[PDB]
């Protein structure tokens, strides 16, 4: 009932309230254990990640992954893609993003709900990567950004109006 | 008493196998036991009690002994400190056999409940129990089974008992994690014993650990502010019970911490410092490379840093070196940020063209360090690409702009109040 509770509240943002319920998830399967399947768990793990990126805490992340007692017997590739995309979420750039995007879409983007969070991110985190091209104030080439974000001309400068 | 005659008690007992010690210890374990009880602190001699272990020790193995002890902690054991007393003479023959009971010792740690189980804590015996253990765990090649033994050892921790012994306990687990593969276990433990002995004076034996474990743990982690403070603690207060020939060139390794360091706080405080002048020369030598921050002009840098590296790429003292590549990684970071920071403070603008011969890096490279200080708060600086200049002049408002012509009219008071009070002062000159 907590884990379809926080699914709705995707659309309509706001991920501080479906924390709550994907928080309180987690010690309920995790003392299940043999009691029910261990991919069930797997899903919600990846919920709490998810939600916290959308609100952009990066320390909140890290509490979890780095920390060995959260996680246990549960490892996977797709749990650790998290990982690799939180380090390219707060470095703010499509080459770490895209690397592993690809490369664990037949893992971490299997899931179709969480799929339309990672379509949304690809907005967000081009408009966080022009922030880390915009480091050196004003005064900048719009053909030497295309130049290092690696797209079309027509394509950055309405991603630069947009902002 | 009886307690003078059981040498005489069994005479043929002494010289056979005796299998019927078994017997004649439960025959003196009720009798003794109502002459005691709670009541009275030591009454009962312990050499009874633990006579069944000098009867049988080389001529039968040490299987059967455990079971004894194990029958006397179900029991009261004639009294209730006795198992005290007990295990402090089980720490006898351990080490004066040894031979093939090596192998068949760590059976024996496993059976004793005593140091398996909590207890009321008056043993003071079981913790060194505990590390014999593990000492052979370290022998036979497991780092993961000798971290594991050690952890749920120090979440009790006795009330008093041993003192400056106890913490070599906190500070054994510190050294075998690291061997684990993982440094963040022993942070955990770093921010409980340090607290605790920071007011209370160390001896020469307990800053041995704290002079490698405080700075090991920051070596995996690659920052320089903590491997530079924890050191110097040691290094400047007291630090005497050691030689003052090695201690000199403990030196030349802090200084060289600072410029891997983000700067610091502690670089002014070395400039001061007596003995960093004068004795060894690589002391000085990093001492007038301090000076130069503010002075860099790049230029001789790099001929020093492919020439002369006597704390560079030689280390003994601290981090006792691990590469040439490893050791230049983070240098050549840090001096191009020394060069911004003098050319933030200095020139308002510059060419690319010049800026690039000065830095002696390539268009992409220049950019690349320029922009990262710019996200962390430290230089900022406005590059005029169609210019192919760069604008270090922060903007300032109008508020800004007239304070600060407000404290030049302060200060020009203070000009006109000290020269009115110098006629008076120098009259008696002019007057004379």
């Amino acid at each position: 009932l907590d884990l379809m509770s926080g699914i709705l509240h995707c659309e309509d943002k706001d991920y501080k309230t479906a924390f709550s319920y994907f928080f309180e998830s987690f010690e309920s399967y995790h003392n299940l254990t043999t009691h029910n399947s261990y991919e069930k768990a797997c899903q919600v793990l990846k919920y709490m990640l998810l939600s916290k990126i959308m609100l952009n805490l990066i320390d909140d992340v890290k509490n979890i992954l780095n920390a060995k007692y959260t996680k246990e017997t549960y490892q996977s590739r797709g749990i650790d893609a998290m990982k690799a995309v939180a380090e390219a979420y707060n470095n703010r750039s499509l080459l770490d993003f895209n690397t592993a995007l690809k490369q664990y879409e037949k893992e971490l983007m299997g899931d179709e709900l969480t799929r339309s969070h990672f379509n949304a991110l690809y907005d967000t985190l081009l408009e966080s990567n022009l922030c880390k091209i915009i480091e050196p104030f004003e005064c900048v080439e719009i053909s030497h950004i295309s130049k290092i974000i690696g797209l079309d001309t027509q394509q950055v400068e309405g991603k630069l109006s947009q902002m | 008493k009886d307690y003078s005659q059981i040498l005489k008690e069994e005479f043929p007992k002494i010289d056979s196998l005796a299998q019927n010690d078994c017997n004649s210890a439960l025959d003196q374990l009720l009798v003794l036991e109502k002459k005691t009880r709670q009541a009275s602190d030591l009454a009962s001699s312990k050499e009874v009690l633990a006579k069944i272990v000098d009867l049988l020790a080389s001529r039968n193995k040490w299987d059967d002994l455990n079971e004894q002890l194990t029958l006397l902690s179900k029991k009261h054991g004639q009294l209730k400190l006795s198992i005290q007393y007990m295990i402090q003479k089980v720490m006898e023959y351990l080490k004066s056999s040894k031979s093939l009971d090596l192998n068949t010792r760590i059976s024996v740690i496993e059976t004793i409940r005593v140091v398996t189980e909590n207890k009321i804590f008056v043993e003071v015996e079981r913790a060194r129990v505990t590390k014999d253990l593990v000492e052979i765990k370290k022998e036979e090649g497991k780092i993961d089974e000798a971290a594991d033994i050690l952890c749920e050892l120090q979440v009790e921790t006795y009330g008093s008992m041993e003192m400056s012994e106890k913490i070599q306990f906190i500070l054994e687990q510190m050294e075998l994690s690291i061997l684990k593969g993982d440094y963040s276990q022993a942070t955990v433990l770093s921010r409980k014993i340090l607290k605790k002995t920071f007011k209370n004076p160390k001896y020469e034996s307990l800053k041995l650990e704290y002079y490698n474990l405080l700075v090991k743990i920051s070596l995996h982690k690659r920052e320089y502010l903590e491997v530079a403070q924890y050191l110097q603690e040691i290094y400047q207060t007291d630090a005497i019970k050691s030689d003052e020939a090695k201690w000199k060139p403990v030196l030349s390794h802090i200084v060289y911490f600072l410029v891997l360091s983000p700067y610091g706080n502690l670089q002014n405080d070395l400039i001061h410092k007596i003995q960093n002048d004068n004795n060894l020369k690589k002391l000085e030598s990093q001492e007038s490379l301090v000076k130069l921050f503010t002075t860099n002009e790049l230029m001789r840098w790099p001929i020093v840093q492919k020439t002369y590296e006597p704390v560079l790429n030689e280390d003994d003292l601290a981090f006792g070196g691990e590469a040439n590549k490893h050791h230049w990684e983070d240098l050549q970071k840090r001096v191009i940020e020394h060069n911004l920071r003098v050319i933030s403070e200095y020139y308002s603008r510059i060419t690319l063209l010049r800026l690039n011969e000065l830095l002696d890096l390539t268009e992409s490279q220049t950019e690349t360090y320029i922009s990262d200080l710019v996200n962390q708060g430290i230089i900022y600086a406005k590059v005029n690409r169609p210019a192919k200049i760069v604008n270090f002049e922060k903007p300032k408002n109008s508020s800004q702009l007239l304070n600060e012509w407000s404290h030049n009219v302060d200060e020009l008071l203070e000009h006109i109040e000290t020269i009115g009070h110098l006629i008076t002062k120098e009259e008696i000159m002019h007057g004379l």
